[PDB]
């Protein structure tokens, strides 16, 4: 046979070595990241990302670092398809919320409306 | 749905491996308290080790917990050799630490965790 | 040019000092608060206003590859002198 | 393209290129893909329960006699649904020559240790526990190598933070070296340093 | 409330607690314990030793950096405890002897000290100041030590209106001179006492719960102007009590009782060289007085602090004392004292 | 001590709720000029089922499942809502 | 005064002038003691012993639901009927038109950088105005 038939969910939360504070209170976030508008390039918009809530940052009295106690602050995981992340999540027994992947939509460029007749879109100066 | 097993076929064998582990351990714990030299009794270690073993007490996947029967065992053979010391079994007794804020009022009294 | 709090702690060039009610000058408690006595910003206003006669004045601060990048700066403002990004040494067009 | 461009070696690559087609006729029962990189190295990506037949071969034939296990080596990408990626670097001492054997597992599927083939995995498939979680059915002594003894997790997966969950410190009430949660005096700062802009049109994918 | 002293964190090592505590005496028995405790939450502790400054080398892991600030004092000197406790919202007394000295005698480290210590954290402004006096403290008792130290209590509470003082009863631990006391006097002769030690009623209190009482008290604003006293859960006499003291430290107990008339005279006996005396007149003159009991005063359960029994923590005190045939043992090897 | 507000609930597509909108369409406005100071919150959404929510006095919030209900099986829930006032 | 938190300093449902409700994410944490706004109310309620049938932001959002479910459905305008019987109902009392005549409070550019508390306790928004008074 070599083989089983598990019927059950597909469930780690036992074996990870996570702390249950940090399985059950946090909120798993799965988004593609939003383009950085300083720049008009688009390739940080491709794959999705999984970060969790961003929890406390206080003030090192020794020389005002930022101290913190959240082990899962730097954790950012990239996922190329959000079934994946969405997967992923609910095997490790994550709480996430999803954002849908926003993509511009294409516009009606045309450089002769810049010169037109009797259209507004007449440009002041070029 | 049709997976590759560890040891279990089915949820009976795990059981089986879980409760021959559990007597192994409940074996262990009186030599552990002994040759450690550890402060506590044995029946606390026991408590302990029913306390470890009622906290994956939920899993309905034999794969699962057969890996946590051989983590387990992994830890009884680091047991039973002395590969542990008192700090390795004292961990588990989480002393140090304060006690948290478990109910809602005292969480938000000392901090933003919820 | 270091000023001494009210409380008697000396003030560094930031302008951090410790408040009288806070409790983190215990850490100078018989020792001493390290800050440095020559400012930037009081020893950079004792530099002379370079006159030149471009329009356009070029600006390294110094020692070639020893100091910053070489840029450009324009002298057309007859107002104000054109500083430098890096060094902070301003320039004055004669004209 | 003379001076600074590495210069590609056409004749290793049409070599392997042969040799890659040896073994994926020879072995069609387990060898999924098999590649040949710009810088000619062969991968054969087969199927995990060939992992004895595989190696046994590539151990045994004459024409391979891959004799030295180099490097035993997993890959967690969590993108995948199965999610770890172990990687088997052989070396031909005969045939002057390396090769990569890869296959995949998740969490829970056992992979099939390779002692009775190369005793030098008998430690490295033992790291790929301690590190990874992926266990080896038939191992002779797998237990964790790299960690600390009461250590609950798996370092390398991705998903495990960089600092752990628990920091140790001499506490001097109980005389003894205790773990409580971990906390940090300054945060690991993240740097996200991406450009936005494709770097190599080669590798573009397409898209959805 | 400056904001540099608001509670940030989860409590851990390396947070803000909140709490910056001049702990006097900190380099003893008490002061230990009480630095290791406050260390880890993320508390500013002000150390003033007086002592070799090696001797403070183990207060120093005991926290996060920056939280622990070392600095000299003198007993005699107001400008260095005016140099201390400016800066602190708490401060602990902890300075005791159980023997006088050359330079120091009972009325200068009970009566003269903690009063110019309380003196100067009023006038400096501190918020809360914690006494620490004994259980037995009378101003008719039969020993100096608990005299002068009820007189320095007096003047503690009447130079400082707010201060929380505590009374330990019989505080034992690692390195306590309770049951250490009882341990290290076998090879003398056979533990001598009077009337076999069986006229006298102690109840004994671990040092982790007399800790966590201290700090529940920094942290209870309840607590100020409060006179606590913290006992143990369980009453015992004196012969058991050192009887369960050899037997944990599974010993041969051969005892004789010792009168008035040269145990006393061991005293003498006894500090005739200038190093630490290891018993003397006062210390048998407290040995054999028993605890008092004062419904009045409020004790660990009154601050939520579980009081730990002795049969839980005597092993982990004289495990040291045995010597090689019985050192693996069983804490279920020994049946325990009987109460009263 | 009485009805302080009423909350129903329901969808623009779903013909579960398609009796509840022949109850806005027909019977509303004279509802809300029988009960001039009376909250009766609608809320249309994208695929709830349709339910009346009743808040009483003290907080006191009991639920009635609207569910694939007719336009007068609807008003007599309601009325029977207005009526008794837990 | 109860302090409590800032628009980046929680997670919290604001819903725009279309019905489009939408979550903030928490940036920072709110400086000193104060806490998260419904954290506060909870706290409040459980001090008083009316203790409210909600413990994390989830059942919060659950309570939410129970309100209206349009407030939980994130980046989703929810299409609002039912214009004929609002005007039906419009059309019941006659309140008559003032003839003052219509001036909107912000004119100039002078009355848009302060209208918040965190705008009037802004010094960019104050050179703004500083700068547009010139
Ligand atoms: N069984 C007990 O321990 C009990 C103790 N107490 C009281 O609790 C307090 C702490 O007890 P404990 O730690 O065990 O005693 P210790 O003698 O071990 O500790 C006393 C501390 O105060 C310092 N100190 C002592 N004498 C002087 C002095 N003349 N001038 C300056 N500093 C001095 C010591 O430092 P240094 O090395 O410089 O001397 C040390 O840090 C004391 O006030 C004691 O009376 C009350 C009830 C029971
Ligand atoms: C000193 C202290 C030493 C600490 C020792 C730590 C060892 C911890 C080992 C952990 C391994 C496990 O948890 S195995 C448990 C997993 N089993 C399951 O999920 C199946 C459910 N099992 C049970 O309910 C078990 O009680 C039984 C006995 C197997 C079945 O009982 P049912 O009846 O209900
Ligand atoms: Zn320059």
């Amino acid at each position: 046979t070599q083989l089983i038939t598990v019927d059950e969910k597909l469930d780690i939360t036992t074996l990870t070595g996570v702390p249950e504070e940090h399985i059950k209170t946090r909120k798993a976030r799965i988004f593609v990241p939003a383009r950085n508008n300083m720049q008009s390039g688009v390739n940080n918009t491709k794959k999705w990302k999984m970060e969790f809530d961003t929890r406390e940052r206080w003030e090192n009295p020794l020389m005002g670092w930022a101290s913190t106690a959240d082990p899962l602050s730097n954790l950012v995981l990239t996922f190329s398809t959000k079934e994946d992340a969405i997967a992923f999540a609910e095997k490790n027994g994550w709480s996430y919320d999803v954002e849908e992947r926003k993509v511009p939509k294409p516009k009606s460029k045309s450089y002769g409306a810049n010169f037109s007749w009797n259209k507004r879109t007449r440009v002041s100066t070029k | 749905t049709s997976v590759k097993p560890i040891f279990s076929r089915d949820m009976n064998e795990a059981k089986r491996r879980v409760r021959e582990l559990y007597r192994a351990w409940y074996r262990e714990v009186p030599n552990t308290v002994h040759l450690f030299q550890l402060d506590i009794s044995v029946k606390q270690g026991r408590d302990k080790v029913r306390e470890m073993f009622k906290k994956n007490a939920h899993v309905t996947d034999p794969r699962v917990v057969d890996l946590l029967v051989i983590k387990g065992k992994m830890e009884l053979e680091e047991t039973i050799n002395v590969w542990k010391q008192r700090t390795h079994v004292m961990r588990f007794f989480h002393e140090t630490e304060a006690p948290r804020p478990k109910d809602f009022l005292s969480k938000f009294y000392v901090g933003h965790d919820p | 040019g270091v000023r001494t709090s009210p409380t008697g702690e000396k003030v560094t060039h930031t302008g951090q000092v410790y408040d009288d009610e806070d409790y983190r000058r215990v850490r100078f408690v018989g020792r001493q608060k390290e800050v440095n006595e020559n400012f930037a910003i009081d020893l950079i206003a004792e530099q002379p206003v370079s006159q030149v006669g471009s329009r356009v004045i070029s600006c390294d601060g110094g020692g070639g590859a020893l100091g910053h990048p070489r840029v450009y700066i324009n002298l057309d403002k007859e107002t104000k002198t054109g500083t430098c990004g890096y060094c902070g040494l301003q320039f004055r067009q004669q004209h | 393209t003379r001076p600074t461009v590495r210069p590609r070696n056409d004749v290793a690559h049409k070599q392997l290129s042969a040799f890659g087609e040896y073994v994926a006729e020879i072995l069609p029962k387990y060898v999924q893909q098999v590649q040949v990189s710009c810088f000619s190295e062969l991968e054969i990506c087969i199927h995990p329960d060939g992992v004895i037949p595989v190696l046994t071969f590539l151990r045994d034939h004459s024409n391979a006699q891959f004799k030295s296990l180099a490097d035993l080596t997993a890959v967690d990408i969590p993108t995948r649904q199965n999610r770890f990626e172990i990687v088997y670097n052989l070396l031909s001492l005969r045939f002057n020559s390396r090769i990569r054997v890869k296959t995949y597992t998740d969490e829970l599927t056992p992979v099939e240790s390779s002692v009775s083939v190369y005793k030098a995995a008998n430690w490295y498939e033992r790291e790929i526990w301690d590190m990874f979680g992926v266990f080896f059915a038939n191992h002779p002594d797998l237990r964790r190598i790299l960690t600390d003894y009461g250590f609950e997790g798996h370092p390398f997966r991705k998903d495990f933070p960089l600092s752990g969950y628990v920091e140790l410190r001499y506490d001097d009430e109980v005389k003894r070296v205790v773990a409580e949660p971990v906390e940090l005096a300054q945060e690991f700062r993240k740097f996200d340093l991406n450009s936005p802009w494709e770097a190599f049109p080669a590798y573009r994918q397409p898209p959805e | 409330l400056h904001h540099a002293v608001i509670p940030h964190g989860k409590g851990g090592r390396s947070s803000v607690s909140g709490i910056v505590a001049t702990v006097f005496g900190a380099t003893g028995f008490l002061g230990r314990y009480l630095v290791n405790h406050l260390g880890r939450m993320g508390s500013q502790v002000i150390v003033p030793y007086r002592c070799e400054p090696y001797d403070t080398m183990h207060l120093r892991p005991m926290g996060d950096l920056g939280q622990i600030i070392f600095m000299d004092w003198n007993g005699r000197d107001k400008d260095s405890i005016r140099r201390a406790v400016e800066h602190s919202n708490v401060v602990i007394n902890l300075v005791g002897r159980e023997w006088e000295t050359k330079n120091f005698d009972f009325e200068d480290v009970f009566v003269k000290i903690p009063q110019a210590i309380a003196q100067v954290s009023k006038e400096a402004g501190v918020e809360k100041f914690i006494h620490i006096s004994h259980l037995n403290a009378d101003i008719k008792s039969s020993s100096k030590y608990l005299r002068n130290k009820a007189v320095g209590e007096k003047e503690v509470r009447e130079t400082f209106p707010e201060a929380t003082i505590i009374k330990p009863a019989d505080i034992f631990g690692r390195e306590d001179r309770f049951l250490n006391y009882f341990a290290n006097i076998r090879w003398f002769g056979g533990v001598p006492l009077i009337s076999l030690g069986k006229k006298t009623v102690k109840q004994p209190v671990y040092i982790v719960d007399v800790t966590k009482g201290i700090i529940n008290a920094i942290k209870d604003p309840d607590a100020r102007g409060k006179t606590f006293a913290f006992v143990g859960p369980n009453r015992y006499l004196l012969f058991d009590l050192v009887q369960y003291v050899f037997a944990v430290a599974h010993r041969p107990f051969l005892p004789y009782p010792m009168p008035h008339f040269a145990y006393r005279w061991i005293g003498r006996l006894f500090e005739i060289s200038p190093f630490e005396p290891w018993t003397t007149r006062d210390k048998v003159e407290r040995i054999h007085t028993t605890d008092r009991t004062l419904p009045h005063l409020p004790g660990l359960e009154d601050l939520g602090v579980q009081a730990t029994p002795l049969e839980l923590k005597a092993i982990e005190v004289l495990r040291r004392h045995r010597t090689y045939r019985w050192l693996s043992s069983e804490i279920e090897d020994v049946q325990p004292a009987k109460t009263v | 001590l009485g009805l302080r507000e009423i909350r129903i609930h329901l969808c623009q597509r779903s013909p579960g709720s398609q009796g509840v909108r022949d109850f806005i369409e027909k019977r509303y406005v004279e509802l809300k000029k029988a009960n001039p100071d009376l909250p009766i919150l609608i809320r249309e959404c994208s695929d709830v089922q349709p339910k009346l929510w009743a808040r009483y006095a003290f907080g006191q919030e009991k639920n009635v499942s609207l569910n694939n209900f007719s336009a007068d099986q609807v008003t007599r829930a309601l009325e029977n809502v207005l009526s008794s006032k837990a | 005064i109860l302090p409590g938190a800032a628009y980046t300093e929680k997670s919290a449902t604001y819903v725009n002038t279309e019905g489009r409700a939408q979550q903030t994410k928490v940036a920072v944490m709110p400086p000193g003691l104060a806490r998260e706004d419904w954290k506060i109310i909870r706290a409040l309620s459980e001090i008083a012993g009316m203790t409210l049938p909600y413990d994390t932001l989830d059942q919060v959002r659950n309570r939410l639901e129970e309100v209206s479910p349009n407030l939980v459905r994130y980046d989703d305008v929810e299409g609002a009927n039912y214009f004929q019987q609002a005007s039906e109902l419009s059309k019941l009392v006659n309140q008559q038109l003032l003839a003052d005549p219509l001036v909107p409070p912000q004119l100039t550019i002078k009355d848009f950088y302060m209208t918040d508390s965190i705008s009037r306790a802004s010094q960019t928004m104050a050179k703004c105005v500083k700068a547009v008074t010139e």
